[PDB]
């Protein structure tokens, strides 16, 4: 019964590399493969180059990694011929060549002085490439008035660049964007505001005690008012705070709270009572809505004034809310779930130390990380019985009324045959760090006459939306578990999924497919490595004019690109600056995997990690011609 | 220099305002231990003494991105100076600037020196041999301000420099920040036209034309610039496309290929059909985008067993039917995009419809019918069997033409022949089937021309489909070959009706009577989608000519970049002409930008009497109809006044008024800038107070002072006054002409003590001596606010940096209060000489300034030297002369 | 004359070697010509304390301007073997 099956990604992409898997379980000896593509419908021959042939050594397992180089989306004709016997199927097309990418030298800029960006062209990998694009500039008000088409050919992916802000022009928030021109409908977005200003000496943080505010607390929202100079020392003078009511992007003034104290030695106090609260508006229905600050600075010598805001204080009486997003959607019957609840403070950051239990077993718990995120399992029982999932925290300090509660629902895994043939992998969930072993575990659950055939899991990695790794595991006739060593690099920060399965002929003629994804985050780090420090082996605050060596430590045959900023320009804005972790934030977004929990069946595990499947004797995966993942249905 | 201290002239002043520095690039050439180097820089830091923060990104080929985020070096020192400056500071007003000195010392109080110097962009308390420092004491850890007052008589990014130095500590440190001077203004972008371009429209001829006038800007500011925008916009539009039919309950068109050649195309005739549709609908996705894989192996699957009944041109027992072999030519001339078709199979079995199956006028014969006789279609009908049968076999060798049309000679004679006796018997037809069918026959050739046109679209019964009493298969049929040519011809006011009566059918295909009732309802459908238009439009090229072009202009809004803004733009004022052209529409909008009570909503009267301690008096109200929210009192005294601190505390207790705890402190000596924070400044009127001030600090020639009054909301709407013991509002006294400004803040310049040779010798040869001339006046005119003196060289004693000949004359320029100096009388000689610093506007165009250092004395005439008692200065005058000339300064 | 006293020989060694680098003062301060605005602000400002200091014959300003001027001296002759 030799039977030829096949794996790719969910959605591929162009201008890049996508790896495919070849297969040929019970197959005798060789087999001269040959694969192509042709785009749809009909024959264009757009990459036909790859060959290989599946040894009796490579266990039956053939590999290869090619190039691909309206308003409606175009699909890609794949083919594969094992020998004879040939597999086709056709798979969504994404135009998305990569990412694009911006820094602003100031992040608000006076008419007349210049803007130095810099753009980085790279792959949906993160290394360096050489194409084309477009640049444009337009104006708070949405119109283009400089443009270049420079290419980042043997540039090493870095773009340099200067635009000059005329004397008279609109004042606002312009927006520069860019795109490779390969494909004009991605487009990226990066801003600066012009506007005529002078920067300010020192900078001003707003700090309620409180993270929410609970709306029994008579005390109300305080908040501590702390002023410093930008070299560090102590700010004296007088403020002006006020407060008020958002609702959405409408915000409620409120002239009752504008408040005035002594900012002595860069810190004031100022708090706002439960009932200039109430009549600048019943009470149950402020919940929900957010507040807001605005102080103003401005020194006892009257020469420097600064103005700080804080934005999106929640009124929530039960402090802590309960996301399941993190959570697998799915099971698999007679075996243990993992639950990775995600707990926030009401502002949207992560809660830390906060027991929460199952909603029976009350003896359960878990313990908070620092990240919002903790560690909870439970056993399934043999059913495909929907598991409807009350959890409940329970942090003391509080009551059973203001501790917030969220249910979600996993569903079954149907097996094909249904006989009762499952996959379940287990893995020490822990907070990854590159150069750790993580180990995976392999829970088989068939009757005994159908587990002395099968011989290895089949496996695969994901990472950002492409393939990383691939090949075998074995196991032995009567070891319905195998653990597999695997060792972390820098490449699967952020997260990597994982999709491992086997292949047997069970039942009554019936080759059968069951599989089992997975999802982790691995601690997100730039892949190599790069620090700036001051060079001198002692600090001391260097007067205006001196001369300081300044070390640095990054990789080698590696380009380096460094810019200075005074802290007199963060101070007016700090927006639409660039964070690695904004950088991160932004390679996931761009992923093919969407339900990293878990898989309806064997095939939604696919489409449900990023992949299609595909085979030589009728099975396969959903079609998947969805650009953007399943809209979240809240 | 041998004080305790540290001169002006070693301050090294802070010019680094500027955020931005240290964009510099840096590989990492040294060689890398474990894949990690090390580069050293060594930087100049930037002057601004505050705390850089900075921010890199490391690109590796092999470890792609890195973001090393940068850290902090702190820039201080043990005194400095914080030169608040604005953005900008209009021409010919009064302002005032902060300047902060910040004392870090641990319990160290500096006693300061802050010394501002002249600058001639700036009519200043300093003037150029007066100095206007000041002596103060910062308490230890503190802040402590220093109001300076000036007016900017120059445009353009003029200079402000402070420099200090403690006494008895050695330290010092200035900063020299520049701010941009503006010519007062208001930012205007006034519309040019508004108007729309399209040559085909607009005009009613090609090439239109728009003139354009030049921006009148009638109150354009003097000496400023103003630029001019214009844009292109193409604003194409997408309409006339209809929706092909969802092929969603069209589920039973791929039964397989299976029988003998005419069962092995009733079966197999709905199977490509649905291949060539689905292909140019793009319905492949919610169909099945997998089942078409089973669908290209039963259209090739049928090629194979169709191979098997090809006699040597249905049965191959049977004579070859010239429907069965005309109809194997409309099969395969459409699936050659599908399989693989062999251009011996197709070009060798229309070979033989034009050398064996065809009359010597184009009619087509049939000798041996088709066995099954409902795929036949609409020809069934006897009826004109060799007009319906002349124009089927006509389309079916029209159609297979590009494949071969190199393996065929017979082609280029049949299809003329054929088409000359339709065309003829055209007017000859009845059945609305022969009259689409000969009529799609024809129009693939450029001849349905006159009476064969309109006789084929009146016969559309409502003008939508063409039909026949009887039989529906054969009006759809009719219908198909009717909108054939419709679209074969390139009109398309005709094609959407028609397209929605053919889906208004719900024809899903397939049944018995079908196999051409099933492959014309959608190859025309099928067809539709290439033909579309889709209503894109847009090939303008318009022309632009300008004043300033010594080159030429163009550029061209294509359909792909069509909404991409293509924009020009100049720094000067003209006028022009645009030069349209070419289909599509667009819009054009061009705009300018130029240059066209400082209270807005806040009165503001600051009053100065005596109680030497004085007491102050200030009135605000808010021209608002609201009592306005929060507003602030800034404060900066006069130089040598503190506080009664006995009525910082009455107005501080009373409500709607408040003293931060921190004005309290440092008491009666460090207090030069207050804060008085109002609850409330009514509208109905004014809310007036008033403090007491003793003078602690004794001095000449003290400071403006100040009052500002603005909400919290908007440091914007403020309204600042002066107010000095001396001048009325605290403005200095100043003679002003027009846009020129000066610093009167002097004497009244001015018994013959004694003048000798050697007196004169010594003065004319000083320092600042720059002119020395023996003038005439001639035109004495005099003004309300100064006067003047149109004074003629009679000779150059001594040229200065004025390049004046002998004859022309140079004016001067004296105060209205200094009449009675000398009463220059006309036509009287006088001699004359000053310094530099007193020309006055730009050469050639310049004026002498009759100031301090301007000597003037009377020359006496010709014949006024005979006189016994002016002949002592004659004799001094013409000695003093020739000492000039000739000989020169002792120096 | 036999041999000084307490006060008669650490403030005149202390006065010899700030008027060592004072008849150089005029050799250091020129060649910040071809250095940044560094060298011309701290060797300025810092040589108005080797010659108020070197006249007021106190022991504490005269040991306070010959490091303050023996700092700006190894600065000025660093960033002169970047420049050979
Ligand atoms: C045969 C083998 O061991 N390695 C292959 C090699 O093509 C590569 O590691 C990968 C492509 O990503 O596919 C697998
Ligand atoms: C009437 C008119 O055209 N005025 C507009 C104004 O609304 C806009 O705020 C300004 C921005 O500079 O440009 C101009
Ligand atoms: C993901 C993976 O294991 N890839 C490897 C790669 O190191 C190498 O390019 C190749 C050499 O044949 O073997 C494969």
């Amino acid at each position: 019964s030799p039977m030829y099956s096949i794996i790719t990604p969910n959605i591929l992409r162009l201008e890049s590399e996508e790896t495919m898997v070849l297969e040929a379980h019970d197959a005798q000896g060789d087999v001269p493969v040959t694969v192509t593509v042709h785009d749809f419908p009909g024959k264009k021959l757009v990459l036909s180059s790859e060959k290989t042939v599946l040894t009796p050594a490579t266990n039956h397992m053939g590999n290869v990694t090619f190039t691909i180089p309206k308003g409606r989306n175009k699909f890609v004709t794949v083919q594969a011929t094992f020998g004879t016997q040939v597999v086709e199927k056709v798979v969504l097309v994404s135009l998305q060549s990569g990412y694009l990418f911006i820094q602003t030298d100031k992040t608000i800029y006076t008419p007349g002085s210049t803007v130095l960006y810099r753009i980085f062209t790279v792959n949906h990998k993160l290394l360096p490439v050489g194409r084309t694009v477009m640049v444009n500039i337009e104006n708070p008000e949405g119109i283009p008035v400089k443009q270049d088409s420079l290419s980042s050919q043997n540039q090493l992916g870095v773009l340099p660049l200067s635009w000059d802000i005329p004397e008279l022009v609109n004042m606002g928030q312009w927006k520069i964007r860019a795109y490779y021109e390969n494909s004009p409908q991605q487009v990226f977005s990066t801003e600066f505001e012009v506007k005529e200003y002078v920067l300010p000496s020192f900078e001003v943080i707003v700090e309620p005690t409180e993270k929410f505010y609970y709306i029994y607390n008579e005390k109300g929202l305080e908040v501590t008012i702390t002023a410093r100079f930008l070299y560090g020392k102590k700010v004296e003078g007088t403020a002006f705070v006020i407060f008020g009511i958002q609702d959405g992007e409408q915000r409620i003034s409120l002239p009752e709270s504008l408040k005035r104290i002594p900012i002595e030695d860069g810190s004031g106090e100022v708090v706002l009572s439960r009932k200039v609260l109430l009549d600048g508006v019943r009470a149950e229905d402020l919940v929900g809505k957010s507040l807001y600050v605005s102080a103003t600075v401005i020194l006892h010598s009257g020469s420097d004034m600064v103005q700080a805001e804080r934005s999106g204080i929640p009124i929530v009486t039960s402090p802590y809310q309960i996301h399941f997003t993190k959570t697998p959607k799915y099971f698999k019957p007679g075996m243990p779930f993992d639950l990775m609840v995600f707990v926030t403070n009401p502002d949207g950051s992560p809660a830390y130390r906060v027991p929460v239990a199952v909603q029976g077993e009350d003896t359960v718990q878990s313990l908070t990380q620092g990240d919002g995120v903790a560690k909870l399992s439970i056993n399934t029982h043999p059913s495909q019985k929907p598991l409807s999932i009350t959890v409940r925290t329970k942090k003391q300090e509080l009551s059973e009324a203001e501790q917030a509660t969220r249910t979600m629902q996993a569903l079954p895994y149907s097996t094909v045959g249904n006989s009762n043939n499952y996959l379940h992998l287990s893995v020490l969930r822990t907070e990854l760090r590159p150069g750790e072993t993580l180990n995976v575990n392999f829970l088989l659950r068939m009757d005994r006459a159908h587990e002395a055939k099968i011989r290895y899991y089949t496996y695969l990695i994901m990472n950002k939306g492409r393939l990383l790794k691939a090949g075998r595991q074995v196991r032995e006739p009567g070891q319905d578990l195998v653990v597999l060593p695997l060792s972390i690099t820098t490449d699967f920060i952020p997260s990597f999924r994982l999709v491992a399965y086997y292949t047997l002929i069970g039942a009554s003629g019936q080759r059968e497919v069951v599989a089992d994804s997975v999802w982790v985050d691995v601690k997100d780090s730039c892949v190599g490595s790069l620090v700036v420090k001051s060079g001198q082996s002692e600090d001391r605050q260097p007067v205006p004019g001196q001369q300081m060596t300044l070390k640095i430590e990054g990789d080698h045959g590696a380009r380096v690109v460094l810019v200075a900023v005074d802290k007199g320009v963060f101070v007016l804005n700090k927006k639409n600056k660039l964070t690695q972790s904004k950088i991160w934030d932004v390679v996931e977004k761009a992923d093919i995997g969407c339900t990293p929990g878990s898989g309806k069946d064997y095939a939604g595990v696919f489409s449900d990690a990023g992949l299609t499947f595909t085979s030589s004797s009728g099975q396969q995966t959903a079609q998947r011609a969805e650009l953007q993942c399943p809209q979240p249905a809240a | 220099l041998d004080e305790d201290i540290i001169a002006e002239e070693n301050i090294v002043s802070r010019s680094e305002f500027p955020e931005s520095w240290l964009w510099n690039v840096e590989d990492l050439k040294e060689p890398p231990k474990n894949g990690i180097s090390t580069k050293l820089m060594n930087i100049f830091l930037k002057d601004s003494i505050t705390t850089w923060e900075i921010l890199a990104v490391s690109m590796s080929d092999k470890k792609g991105i890195c973001v090393a985020d940068p850290f902090e070096v702190t820039v201080m020192q043990d005194f400095f100076i914080d030169l608040r400056l604005p953005y900008s500071v209009v021409r010919n007003e009064q302002v005032e600037i902060r300047a902060v000195l910040y004392n870090y010392r641990q319990n160290q109080e500096l006693k300061v020196r802050v010394e501002l110097l002249h600058n001639p962009a700036f009519c200043s308390l300093a003037t150029t041999k007066r100095r206007h420092q000041q002596t103060v004491t910062i308490p230890p850890k503190s802040s402590l301000s220093v109001p300076y007052v000036i007016v900017p008589l120059k445009t353009g990014l003029q200079e402000v420099e402070v420099k200090a130095a403690v006494y008895h500590h050695f330290i010092s440190d200035g900063v020299r920040k520049s701010l941009k001077v503006v010519p007062e203004g208001i930012r205007m972008n006034k519309t040019v036209a508004v108007r729309t371009l399209d040559p085909e429209r607009l005009g009613r001829e090609g090439v239109q034309k728009e003139d354009i006038p030049p921006a009148d800007l009638s109150d354009q500011v003097p000496d400023t610039e103003s630029e001019t925008r214009i844009l292109l916009q193409g604003t194409p539009v997408a309409q006339m496309t209809e929706d092909a039919v969802d092929a969603e309950r069209l589920k039973h068109l791929i039964v397989t290929p299976s029988g003998c050649g005419e069962q092995n195309m009733i079966g197999m005739t709905p199977t490509v059909i649905a291949v060539h549709y689905l292909d140019e609908t793009e319905q492949w996705e919610k169909f099945g985008l997998e089942k078409r894989q089973g669908a290209l192996e039963l259209i090739k699957k049928g090629y194979t067993q169709q191979l098997a009944f090809r006699q040597p041109s249905a049965f191959v027992k049977r004579a070859p039917s010239t429907w069965l072999t005309a109809y194997v030519v409309k099969v395969f001339s459409l699936a050659v995009n599908l399989i693989a078709i062999d251009s011996q199979v197709l070009c060798g079995a229309v070979k033989w419809l034009i050398l064996e199956k065809q009359k010597p006028d184009g009619v087509f014969q049939e000798d041996a019918p088709v066995i099954h006789q409902e795929m036949i279609g609409g020809l069934r009908n006897n009826n004109e069997k060799d007009m319906a049968l002349t124009a089927f076999v006509l389309i079916s060798l029209q159609e297979a033409k590009d494949i071969c049309e190199e393996q065929v000679n017979s082609l280029p004679g049949s299809i003329t022949k054929a088409g000359d006796f339709l065309e003829a018997n055209y007017m000859n037809l009845q059945r609305s089937y022969t009259v689409a069918i000969a009529g799609y026959a024809l129009a693939q050739m450029g001849r349905l021309k006159g009476p064969l046109l309109n006789k084929f679209l009146t016969t559309a019964k409502d003008k939508n489909r063409w039909e026949d009493p009887g039989k529906q298969l054969y009006n759809v049929e009719a219908t198909s070959y009717a909108l054939l040519a419709l679209l074969q011809l390139k009109d398309f006011d005709f094609v959407p009706p028609v397209v929605r009566w053919l889906n208004e059918q719900r024809y899903y295909g397939g049944g018995y009577g079908s196999t051409q009732a099933t492959f014309m309802v959608f190859q025309a459908l099928a067809q539709y989608q290439k033909d579309a238009p889709d209503h894109q439009e847009l090939n303008l090229d318009v022309s632009l000519q300008l004043p300033s072009r010594s080159s030429k202009i163009t550029h061209r809004i294509h359909w792909e970049s069509a909404s991409l803004l293509r924009s020009e733009e100049t720094k000067e004022n003209e006028g022009f002409t645009v030069t349209a052209e070419g289909k599509g529409q667009g819009t054009l909008s061009v705009v300018t930008m130029y240059h066209a009570l400082t209270c807005n909503k806040f009165d503001l009267k600051v009053t100065i009497k005596p109680a030497n301690t004085m007491i102050l008096e200030i009135c605000t109200r808010y021209r608002g109809d609201q009592d306005a929210t929060m507003s602030i009192l800034d404060i900066s005294m006069m130089t040598g006044f503190a506080p009664d601190t006995d009525d910082l505390k009455q107005l501080a207790n009373g409500v709607d008024r408040y003293i931060s705890k921190y004005e309290l402190d440092k008491a009666f000596s460090d207090r030069n800038t207050l804060i008085i924070y109002l609850d409330k400044v009514s509208h109905s009127e004014d809310d007036c107070l008033a403090f007491k001030v003793h003078q602690y600090f004794n001095v000449e020639l003290i400071q403006p002072g100040a009052v500002k009054v603005y909400a919290y909301y908007n440091l914007e709407e403020s309204c600042t006054r002066f107010y000095h013991p001396e001048k009325e509002d605290g403005k200095l006294n100043k003679l002003c002409r027009d846009e020129l400004c000066r610093c009167a803040e002097e004497n009244c310049f001015i018994s013959d003590d004694k003048v000798t040779l050697e007196e004169r010798l010594d003065k004319a040869c000083e320092p600042g001596v720059d002119y020395v001339y023996k003038t005439r006046l001639v035109k004495v005119q005099l003004s309300n606010d100064f006067d003047e003196y149109i004074m003629a060289i009679e000779q150059t004693i001594k040229s200065g940096s004025d390049e004046v000949q002998v004859g022309q004359q140079r004016t001067f320029i004296s105060p209205i209060k200094c009449r009675e100096a000398l009463k220059l009388e006309e036509k009287k000689h006088y001699l004359m000489w000053g310094l530099s610093s007193d020309f006055w506007g730009e050469k050639p165009n310049l004026s002498y300034i009759i100031g301090k250092d301007t000597w003037v004395e009377h020359w006496p005439e010709e014949d006024e030297c005979q006189d016994e008692e002016n002949q002592k200065q004659c004799q001094d005058l013409g000695a003093f002369t020739e000492s000039m000339v000739v000989f020169g300064c002792p120096n | 004359t036999s041999l000084p006293t307490s006060n008669e020989y650490q403030n005149e060694k202390l006065a010899n070697e700030l008027k060592s680098l004072l008849d150089e003062l005029n050799v250091n301060e020129l060649a910040t010509g071809s250095l940044n605005t560094y060298y011309k602000r701290t060797i300025k400002i810092s040589g108005q304390k080797a010659m108020y200091a070197l006249k007021s014959k106190d022991f504490k300003k005269m040991s306070e301007a010959k490091y303050q001027l023996q700092k700006i001296y190894n600065e000025i002759d660093e960033a002169l073997k970047s420049k050979y």
